[PDB]
């Protein structure tokens, strides 16, 4: 992120003053925030990295031949609306550190009928032949008649195959925005928190990860799972995406995580 | 309430505190640690850093700026050039003496090296270097030394290189037109065309009255003349138009001259081309109604109510200016001379030789006084106020313009349509004479003349003035060929003035029949056809004149004033004086047929 | 009237202000010194400012100097050339082999 | 009443001051240290200094940087020119068409001024100037406007 | 003006320090000050603006064919002495702001032998003709028997005609320097203050000025009447002239006024 | 010295940070310090000045054909070992100013057998012949069966014999380092302080020196007598050298003196 220095007693300039909104100033000041994506910058199916800029940041771009997703206003808030036709893949680089990371994204189901919804999956073009010892993060949102359960998982021998990371999950209704936070460290372990505008519906931890319960690659694909397009495409909306190179759920970062949660609550909740 | 009156009595301080409340609260929130939150200056042993006399460090301790042993500050972060790291750069290349400008918006711009006129200098440009991402060249055109350093402009204009110790001097030597006589009106609610002028422009300061004409009501006919001795001129003052009589506007004789507008436009052009306002000195010298014989140097006469001639006064003023510039520590260079003459000695057949001799003598004296190495650029606007026999003046003016001694900007009748000699409507206790233009006409003349001077100096290209070159007679029909900067030439149907008969044409031959012109027309956009009343073939001294017909034997008015009817088809751009489109009207001329 | 009711509502703020009127005057008299130490440096998103890696701003907020994508500082206010903005310059021209 | 309308106009400033009155009093209490360790900024009459608009001075009072009437900043301490104050530079010289590099170490590198093939362009290089220690030339090879920099 | 910045920690420039007197620094710090003419800078009929400089400020040039006024040290202080023969005009520029302004000047009579004096009047080269629609500030000094009344008026239809703005007219003797302050504000009307070496002579106010007294233009001249070279001149001396953009007599600017009056009284009275 | 300015809100510079030990920062900040030589910077033959650097400072160079003095380690400290073969001189510069100066240095005997030592003397190649009108510092060290007595003197007419400044010299053992401080000022007189590990073992003061005791000359030579190379060469080791342009023993610089010894005692003593 560019560093802005303000001088009070100095020579006056002549150009138009550069104004940055206090929201951007507060968000960019978070400690450990590496990649930050916002739907307000979505354009023509390409999502630039707001924090690191277009050139220095990895840009999420559409991959499938279906209709490109367009920004939609739901509840007065802007979202990236993927009606099961979007596959946002970051090519040639890793979005999340595979040793210790925190991913926080806002998912707004504006009314869905599909049973399966995969908002975050492994990239279809995973170079090192993804297999048992090459595991990538996946999120499976299993929908009931009126209830949805979000499960974090790793990738198995096949990209579509998912190895679960938790035992019991909670359910949230079909028409409520949800903030999802996942964190991983080599010592603290896996942490997950799923929050609505009312309260923290899901809070799960796993301090004993097995060989297949860890992630080794940090390339994420949004909207679709692997190279299967028959069904189970993520129908819904996406909001702010924040990536932290350090786990906010680990003890000692409580203030930063609380600030992030409060900001996301007053923004998209 | 006591608190209310207390707060009302100190509202300014409260407003300042409200403006600075952010900084106030930031300082207060760290008042205890402000000692450790400020920059720390400490000395360290100079071992291993003998080259770096002083060190500036950032928070992490890395060096940002150092001072070398020779006192030159070196930045660890390299300083981006203004041409490569910022948009906008115009480099130069030399092709057979021509300067090609690279880095422009579109195709390259070519500035020729060889001048158009006979006396022009053959430039041999050499790439001196790059300054601010713009090409600085050195050329073999004498400006102050034998060679001049110039800077390539945005459009390729080779402007003089800025120099704080170099002063550009613009003179105005001529008749009462250059003095600024009877030009005390611009609009209905404004008297001066340029009430204010940009920075770095001065005139000569006198003891009590400082002005363009250096405080002398110069007039040959009137007995209230004044002279200025070198001991009376003191320094320089900020520019501006100044009336001499300092009485109500009905009794003012000289109020505004062309010099103010000319200097303002010249400074604006130089600032646009380079980026720095130049030092411009304004001096107006002359006496109203001098004959060409009394403006000389050898056999000059003494001005009435004076003990010195005009040439001696000019030399005294120039010597005092040089002494003042030497005292201030600067160097004086006369960029160009503004001339307006040809309304008094127009009935003299030897006007060309006398004017050329006077111009050469003044150029030599200026070169010897200011220590220059080249003649100043002599430009003059053609006057259009003379009697029927007042033709030799304009004929000699055209001859000297062709010879390269002078540069012509245009004729004086264009002011007839731009309120030059009379505003749309004002209170006129005195009748507005049409010989002396007003402030608007003076501004228009200054704009045209300074544009011609800029074209001659920066671009080394004399803008062609529409003039008759040669004509051929065929029975009762004649064809006159016109030369113009754009080639295409047209006759205006409804100008601001009235048509001068045969579109402003006159035929005169050494014969007893003298068949006058009975018709005028345009055949092609280059030549003009004239239908004679009778056949003129086989005659002698068959001469054709344009913009020379006149009938003002007693007074000058908008109908009897000599004027033309023909201009060029390509505009020169919208003027900055009245926001009216500029045109290249045809200069008065007389041509003998072939 | 809105002005009078606003004054009545803000009479409390006027009271606090008039309580420390002398302190306010003292701060205002030295506001330049107070502001001289309030220099901030907060990171901002680089979208829309890809070229400018680091930006320094004046009091009004306009950019003074900025570090480009290569690492070379560029000043909004150009730096005066030694031979142009100062009374000294010696320029060469080649004439017939000699240097004028 | 003029006082009433003045207070109505400045009510927002009064409220802004009253919001941080505690910080104002805290700053006022310790004004001595701040004045001792701050940078003064006061206006002075611009007589004799018409060329200088804004003047920066060190602790002693000597002028360090100033703002000229044309907007250019003039530094009293000269800025080190790259190439002369840094151990590296490359200048050029035109030898019969070829370009000889002088600033290099050991021996001069020669760039031919004639093409290596029959369809290539002839180059007549001209030293445009010196930029950041290195040499910028103008050549006749057409790149964008029939001449390249 | 010219803002001066004094860095505490910086490189040392090998040069003479910039010397500025404390009086000039204090005067230039007056909020609202626009023009400042001092008699030390007066030289040979031209009186440049000290605050704005020669290049930017307006020179008060002599505009008569007589002996130019010269600087004279009288009463122990420097003054611009005009023996009823000089007039200083600001050519083609406006000195005061018609909407709101404060003109404060120090006038020292030198034993007036005349009855009518006009130290301030409207310029002769005005580009609009001064009529009932164009009014300008005028200062009239009426000396009867060694006693001088100072009146502030607005130019009328004929130009030289003056319409008074204040009813009362206190009197001060013609042996001491005096300070004349005139102020006009749109929301505060007119204010006048005449201050002697011992105290306030006149304290006159006019909060409801008519059209015949409202200032329309902002061009002023000192020392002489206009189009009438006769027994109506200024046989005094102006010490200092100050033009403030705002109205110092306003309550909000009152704290400023106490400062500026504290200055001239220290230097002249 | 080089002024190191530290900024806090400036741009980051890509390079190795320039670190300076706190010892150097404290030593270079001593008020009135002029010259400082340290054995750690002693090259193989020449001694460059540390405070002013090699380019600016005076370089104490060896000027004899005997074996060049080397660098030795004694008790874990670094010294210049002069075994009677080294004459370190400052050639064309004045080491001290006779008007007011203070020279402090650490000297370590190395089991002395030689009786007479001359660590500091007049310059052998000095331009004006040292006589009754040209006198400079001389330090004499007398050995009595393992006890060393130091005497500070001014060079006499012969150039070798010197008139003592202080009468009464305590003896110290030849196996401990000693800090010697010699100060002179016009308004304070001569002061000498010799400090050992236990404490201050010699304190002498001559507030009324005679003409033969006042020093006019200003050049010093280290390690040998004036042009004598037979048996008067210094034996032992030499440490830090500090030369101050002021008098540390005055009534105003006393605190500064407290900062000097405390630095030397913590270092070598």
């Amino acid at each position: 992120p560019s560093t802005l220095i303000n001088r009070r007693i100095d020579f006056t300039a002549s150009g138009s003053p550069l104004v940055v909104s206090t929201r951007d100033r507060e968000i960019a000041a978070f400690t450990g925030l590496t990649r930050w994506y916002s739907p307000a910058d979505y354009a023509n199916g390409h999502w630039p990295d707001r924090l690191n800029g277009v050139e220095q940041g990895v840009m999420l771009s559409h991959s499938h031949s279906s209709t490109t997703p367009t920004t939609a206003t739901i509840g007065g808030d802007t979202y990236v609306n993927q009606a099961g036709n979007g596959r946002l893949v970051g090519f040639e680089q890793a979005l999340i550190n595979p040793s210790a990371f925190t991913l926080a994204f806002v998912w707004h189901p504006n009314g869905l009928t599909q049973t399966n919804n995969w908002p975050v999956c492994t990239a279809f073009d995973q170079v090192p032949i993804p297999d048992t010892n090459n595991r990538a993060l996946q999120v499976y949102m299993f929908n009931n008649a009126g209830n949805i359960q979000c499960r974090v998982s790793a990738s198995g021998a096949t990209g579509n195959a998912a190895t679960n990371i938790f035992s019991g999950w909670s359910t949230f209704p079909n028409s409520v925005p949800v903030i999802v936070l996942i964190g991983y460290s080599a010592a603290a372990g896996w942490f997950n928190r799923v929050i609505r505008t009312t309260g923290v519906v899901q809070n799960l931890t796993n301090a004993s990860p097995t060989t297949a319960q860890t992630i080794n690659l940090g390339r994420l694909q949004f909207g679709m799972l692997f190279q299967t397009t028959a069904s189970s495409n993520d129908q819904g909306a996406l909001g702010d995406i924040m990536v932290f190179d350090r786990n906010l759920f680990e003890a000692g970062n409580s203030a930063i995580l609380t600030s992030v949660i409060n900001r996301l609550t007053t923004d998209y909740l | 309430d006591p608190d209310f009156v207390a707060v009302s009595a100190a509202l300014t301080d409260i407003g300042l505190v409200a403006d600075g409340i952010a900084d106030v609260e930031l300082v207060a929130d760290n008042i205890a640690s402000i000692s450790s939150l400020a920059d720390t200056s400490a000395p360290v042993p100079q071992i291993g850093l003998d080259n770096q006399e002083r060190i500036e460090t950032d928070a992490a301790g890395a060096i940002l700026r150092s001072i070398t042993r020779d006192g030159r500050a070196v930045n660890t972060i390299p300083l981006g050039v203004s041409g490569l790291d910022t948009s906008g750069q115009r480099l130069a290349y030399v092709t057979g003496g021509d300067i090609s400008v690279i880095g422009g918006s579109g195709a390259a711009v070519t500035v020729p090296g060889v001048a158009n006129w006979t006396g022009g200098p053959t430039l041999s440009p050499q790439l001196a270097g790059i300054v601010d991402g713009r090409s600085v060249l050195t050329i073999n055109r004498p400006f102050a030394q034998a060679q001049q350093a110039v800077m390539v402009g945005n459009d390729g204009a080779l402007a003089p290189l800025p120099d704080p110790d170099l002063v550009h001097i613009l003179l105005a030597d001529g008749q009462s037109l250059s003095i600024g006589t009877n030009g005390r009106w611009f609009s209905t609610t404004q008297m001066h065309a340029t009430p204010v002028l940009p920075r770095n422009i001065w005139m000569l300061q006198r003891s009590g009255v400082s002005d363009v004409r250096v405080g002398r009501q110069s007039d040959w006919n009137a007995g209230n003349s004044t002279q200025v001795t070198a001991e009376q001129i003191l320094g320089f003052i900020p520019a501006g138009p100044r009336p001499l009589p300092n009485v109500i506007w009905s009794s003012v004789i000289f109020s505004e001259s062309i010099l103010e507008r000319a200097a303002k436009i010249y400074s604006d052009r130089v600032f646009a081309a380079t980026g720095r306002r130049p030092h411009v000195l304004i001096i107006a010298i002359g006496v109203g109604g001098i004959s060409i014989d009394n403006m000389q140097k050898t056999g000059a006469a003494t001005i009435p109510n004076t003990t010195t001639t005009k040439y001696d006064q000019d030399l005294v003023i120039l010597n005092r200016v040089k002494a003042l510039l030497d005292a201030q520590g600067k160097r004086g260079v006369v960029v160009g001379v503004l001339r307006k003459h040809g309304e008094t000695s127009s009935a003299d057949t030897a006007y060309a030789t006398k004017a050329t001799t006077q111009i050469n003598d003044l150029n030599t004296d200026i070169k010897s006084i200011f220590g220059q190495a080249g003649n100043p650029i002599w430009i003059e606007h053609v006057q259009s106020s003379h009697n029927a026999a007042g033709i030799e003046s304009n004929k000699a003016l055209l001859a000297m313009h062709l010879a390269g001694t002078l540069h012509l900007a245009g004729p004086d009748y264009q002011l007839l349509g731009r309120q030059g000699f009379q505003v749309t409507g004002v209170t006129t206790p005195p009748n507005p004479d049409f010989v002396h233009p007003t402030a608007r006409g003076y501004a228009i003349i200054a704009e045209e003349m300074i544009d011609q001077l800029w074209q001659v100096l920066a671009f080394n290209r004399r803008r062609l003035v529409t003039r008759a070159s040669a004509a051929a007679a065929s029975g009762s029909t004649i064809d006159v060929t016109f030369t113009s900067h754009s080639g295409a030439i047209e006759a205006v149907a409804s100008p601001g003035w009235t048509d001068p008969g045969n579109l402003g044409f006159t035929y005169t031959d050494s014969g007893g029949s003298v068949p006058t012109i009975t018709g005028a027309s345009v055949l092609n956009p280059t030549t003009v056809r004239l239908t004679m009343s009778a056949s003129v073939a086989g005659r002698s001294n068959r001469l054709v004149r344009y913009a020379l017909n006149s009938t003002a034997v007693s007074g000058f008015t908008a109908t009897n004033k000599p004027r033309g009817m023909i201009r060029d088809t390509t505009s020169l751009g919208t003027s900055e004086v009245d926001s009216e489109t500029r045109w290249a009207w045809a200069v008065p001329a007389e041509v003998s047929v072939t």
